[PDB]
């Protein structure tokens, strides 16, 4: 009489996680302005020094 | 199998495999620009201007 018994049992788990994000922002508000108050017109010719 | 000599033999196996992926994306951009100017050949220096 013989008995011969065996048995096994494995289990290998993984798991991965990943993430990723990226924020931006950029603004170039700006403004002019001119208040002008008079021409005027220089002679080209024929003037005193 | 016994016949009356004996011989002996036994096997059983289980394999199993859980496999798994997930991935996820998202983008989102917005741009806006608004530019306004008022060119006024009223007459007045100060006040006009303002
Ligand atoms: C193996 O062990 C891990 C850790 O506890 C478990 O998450 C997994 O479910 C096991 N395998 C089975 C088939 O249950």
């Amino acid at each position: 009489k013989g008995s011969f018994r065996f048995s096994y049992s494995k289990n290998e788990t993984y798991q991965l996680f990943l993430s990723y994000s990226s924020k931006k922002e950029k603004m170039f508000l700006h403004v002019k302005g001119e208040i002008h108050l008079g021409r005027f017109v220089m002679r080209n010719r024929d003037v005193v020094l | 199998y016994e016949d009356k000599i004996n011989v002996g033999g036994g096997l059983s196996g289980d394999h199993c495999k859980k496999f798994g992926g997930g991935k996820t994306e998202r983008a989102r951009k917005a741009m806006a620009v608004e530019d306004i100017i008022s060119r006024v050949r009223g007459g007045s220096s100060g006040w006009s201007g303002g």
